[PDB]
């Protein structure tokens, strides 16, 4: 199980 | 290192074609399983709002064809949310992106296994944004998802979202938020 929030996901852009 | 997603999702696209039937317009764009790859697709595809009429995007787990007849869906339902035709411009793309990030980032808790996919329908009357679920009877699991969908998309209490199954009578929805 791997969990990524929106805050994190946007730092990946 | 790219950051691995829990599972593999597939972007689908469908442009409306009068002469051709439905299934043949259903085009699988790419299959990804890392955050970096998701963005690479998303940054470079046409914004949802930009789309022509009768067109969709689907984002579903791999090996799930984004249709009713599919076994992963045959017994499921969806969380329908309509976008107002006039406040469409400033909501639609937020709602869709915020959903895709919610699903690929596995935000529905111990309930992720029931998520099948996410659909955006670009239409004249109204644009629609739905989250397809695996089994339309686990109302705990469905209600919980809907609460999160409402949170993630910040849908206010005055625009109610509804869950419904996938005739004889008009089939009323199984769950509604806020309730009546
Ligand atoms: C999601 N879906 C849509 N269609 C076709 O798409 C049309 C319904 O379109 P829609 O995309 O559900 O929205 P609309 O009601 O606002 O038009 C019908 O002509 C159906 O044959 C579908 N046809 C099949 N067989 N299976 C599906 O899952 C499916």
């Amino acid at each position: 199980r791997i969990i990524y929030d929106r805050k994190f996901l946007m730092e990946c852009r | 290192m790219r950051h691995p997603l829990q599972c593999h999702w597939a972007l689908w696209y469908l442009k409306a074609d009068r002469s051709k039937d439905w299934e043949d317009c259903l085009k699988q764009v790419a299959v990804f399983d890392t955050v970096e790859d998701f963005w690479s697709l998303y940054n470079h595809i046409q914004a949802a709002s930009g789309l022509t009429w009768g067109s969709d995007y689907y984002l579903f787990k791999e090996g799930i064809k984004p249709m009713w007849e599919d076994e992963n869906n045959v017994k499921g339902g969806r969380w329908l949310v309509v976008v107002d035709k006039q406040k469409r411009a400033q909501l639609l793309d937020h709602y869709w992106l915020e959903l895709l990030m919610a699903i690929i980032g596995e935000q529905f808790e111990d309930n992720g296994e029931y998520i099948c996919g996410a659909v955006v329908n670009v239409r004249q009357k109204g644009d629609k944004v739905s989250l397809w679920t695996r089994d339309s009877l686990k109302d705990d699991v469905n209600l919980r998802i809907g609460q999160i969908l409402k949170a993630k998309l910040e849908i206010p209490d005055t625009e109610p979202i509804r869950y419904e199954v996938h005739t004889g009578s008009m089939v009323k929805p199984r769950i509604v938020i806020p309730s009546k």
